[PDB]
């Protein structure tokens, strides 16, 4: 940060922010190009996951910069333009995790999208640690979390939906009505299954039911829909609580 | 308080200026200057800021308040002449 | 419509705008 | 500090014809003239200037790419990169560039629909320093391009109009509670 006993000082630390604040802005610019066709292609999803990786990657040196609690590193960066490159990266996020939580194909890139998710609020999280109540880096956070209100509740009720289908599921409501349970449930049985759960908007529930299977009859599996879809959900979310 | 004023006439488009020499009149945009037609308010018929930014602190209401114009150039009050 | 193309196409719209047509009768009797 | 969305502006710039610090700044009546025009700030003593016919509102700051998202058919900070609205504090009418000339010179002028690219100004830094992606502070010196017409917001000679020459533009603030004397302010004087 400093760089005392040399002549003239190079501040790495705001030119890593800015190098990062780079990758948000194209990522956001290449969000626009595909936020209205919807169905990626196989050369989209590779130079994006090529790009997610780095993204990860810079985080990770934000981490173990700041991750020692030296309170210089927290003051220098707490002014930089850190706050305005996160924002962009949230308005990514709960758009981003809408439209690709939709598909079979677009697994995998969900996957890492999550993934870099969890590792960005790692980031934030280990940043802010030396507070006192009313710290000035918490005033901060607090203050970015009020600009951008908006999407972080779209990712709050995406981690509901996929968090309250465990709890709903898990309850041998419905999941005793179906004879065999053998990941048999078909897809009117699980419309009066998830309706009569009494915890779900209609709309959300043709959200699920526009998400979830289109399992070649009806039917959905439980264990490789939900199961295999309620790992992530947790663990990120685990963070994020 | 204390900041200057100019005051132009709406309907017309004249401001009122200060000719004590003969009085005070209402004169056009290019006769106007500095010290023929600007005013300040003050609370009373006393005479005992300038540089901010923004857009500055509240201090006058309109409702409740009673201003007195105290001019600049000859430190002239306005008064009346006594349907 | 293409967005874009309609306004290069409206800037070359805004140059030489069908004068043209006098170096078009000129030349071909020379 | 910084120029955020939903307060009140300008436009200026400086005549230089044998040593004129002629300060002119933009103004535009509207309502029957449509053609923008000029209004003199060096000559403040000599004439106090008719300003509430010169003052700007923005409405709403998007990037290029979501102006594409708007053209498929909150009081952020602008940043250059970013396309803006004008919509005229006074008269209500939006700011835009016009089709017709008075060269190929487009002509600047008032409208009412927001629909078109012709409301819509991108922004560039006149700084070799200060680039794009960052802010804009208080009196940065900007260039104003056009969506549609892709042209810079020229000062000519003396015409403003939309043109493939640049011309520097400052911006100075005007304005940003209820029930308090607040100025450029019409009113009665009461007496008793």
């Amino acid at each position: 940060r400093t760089q005392t006993g040399n002549n003239t000082t190079v501040n790495i630390i705001i030119s890593t922010v800015d190098y990062l604040l780079r990758v948000q802005e194209s990522i956001s610019d290449f969000y626009w190009y595909y936020s209205g066709k919807d169905v990626i292609d196989e050369q989209g999803q590779r130079n994006f996951s090529k790009a997610i990786q780095v993204a990860k990657q810079v985080f990770n040196t934000l981490t173990e910069y700041i991750q020692g609690p030296c309170t210089g590193n927290q003051q220098s960066l707490a002014h930089s333009r850190l706050w305005d490159a996160v924002v962009g990266f949230l308005h990514v996020f709960a758009h981003m995790q809408m439209k690709l939580s939709q598909d079979s194909s677009q697994i995998e890139l969900l996957k890492e999208l999550m993934d870099l998710q969890k590792d960005m609020v790692v980031m934030l999280l280990s940043m802010l640690e030396g507070n006192v109540v009313n710290g000035t880096i918490g005033k901060q956070m607090v203050d970015m979390l009020v600009e951008s209100s908006n999407n972080v509740e779209m990712i709050l009720k995406f981690f509901d939906m996929f968090l309250k289908l465990k709890d709903l599921t898990s309850s041998d409501t419905f999941k005793e009505y179906d004879p065999d349970g053998k990941g048999v449930i078909s897809k009117r049985d699980f419309h009066k299954a998830m309706e009569s759960h009494k915890h779900y908007t209609q709309s959300e529930t043709e959200f699920l039911l526009s998400c979830a299977e289109t399992d070649e009859n009806e039917t959905l599996d439980y264990e490789e829909f939900v199961k295999r879809f309620h790992e992530p959900a947790k663990d990120i979310g685990f963070n994020v609580a | 308080w204390g900041q200057p004023f100019r005051l132009r006439h709406v309907t017309t488009g004249k401001y009122l200026s200060l000719m004590e020499d003969k009085s005070l009149l209402l004169m056009d945009k290019e006769k106007a200057d500095v010290k023929s037609t600007a005013f300040t308010f003050r609370s009373s018929k006393e005479k005992l800021r300038k540089e901010v930014d923004g857009m500055g602190t509240s201090e006058i209401k309109y409702g409740d308040s009673v201003c007195f114009i105290q001019h600049i150039g000859t430190g002239l009050w306005l008064t009346y002449q006594s349907s | 419509a293409k967005g874009e193309a309609i306004r290069i196409r409206s800037i070359l719209r805004s140059l030489i705008p069908l004068g043209d047509l006098v170096g078009v009768i000129s030349i071909a009797f020379q | 500090q910084f120029l955020r969305t939903d307060d009140e502006v300008v436009l200026q710039c400086t005549a230089t014809i044998h040593k004129e610090q002629q300060k002119l700044c933009l103004a535009a009546e509207g309502f029957g003239n449509r053609l923008c025009f000029l209004e003199s700030t060096s000559n403040s003593k000599n004439v106090p200037p008719d300003l509430s016919i010169c003052t700007f509102v923005l409405e709403q700051s998007l990037s290029v790419r979501a102006l594409q998202e708007m053209l498929a058919n909150g009081h952020r900070t602008l940043l250059y990169g970013h396309a803006i609205l004008l919509r005229h504090s006074y008269s209500g009418m939006y700011l835009c560039c016009l089709s017709t000339s008075r060269k190929l010179a487009f002509d600047v002028g008032l409208q009412e629909d927001t629909t078109g690219e012709a409301c819509w100004w991108t922004i560039h830094p006149a700084s070799k320093q200060r680039s794009e992606g960052e802010k804009v502070r208080v009196g940065d010196d900007l260039i104003l391009v056009s969506v549609s017409s892709e042209r810079y917001l020229h000062l000519s000679y003396l015409h403003v109009d939309a043109a493939f020459q640049q011309t520097l533009w400052s911006v100075a603030p005007i304005s940003s509670a209820q029930g308090y004397l607040i100025g450029g302010d019409v009113l009665r004087l009461l007496h008793g």
